[PDB]
């Protein structure tokens, strides 16, 4: 029931998310997905509140509720962590 | 520095391998 749940909702897709210091996370997300999700994680996993840093893909916002979906996100796509301007 | 896969799990988190 779980797996046949999990995969009406499609495949992960890895992402990959760079830091101010080149260090590189790979997230796993669904293209469904709210991608706050992950900058949360990531925040956590940095240390350090998620409002002082901004998530950029291809230059562009990530908002709390864009999916990988909207952005128009594929496997081995990067997403860039700057410091909140 | 060690390859690090985190899932989002929205639904098993622990399997970095899977993809559904
Ligand atoms: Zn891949
Ligand atoms: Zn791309
Ligand atoms: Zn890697
Ligand atoms: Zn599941």
């Amino acid at each position: 029931t779980e797996d046949l749940g999990d995969k009406k909702e499609g495949e992960y897709i890895k992402l990959k998310v760079i830091g101010q210091d080149s260090s590189e996370i790979h997230f796993k997300v669904k293209m469904t997905t709210h991608l706050k999700k992950l900058k949360e994680s990531y925040a956590q996993r940095q240390g350090v509140p998620m409002n002082s840093l901004r998530f950029l893909f291809e230059g562009q916002r990530i908002a709390d509720n864009h999916t990988p979906k909207e952005l128009g996100m594929e496997e081995e796509d990067v997403i860039e962590v700057y410091q909140e301007q | 520095a060690e390859e690090r896969v985190v899932v989002i799990d929205d639904d098993d988190a622990e399997n970095s391998s899977s993809r559904y």
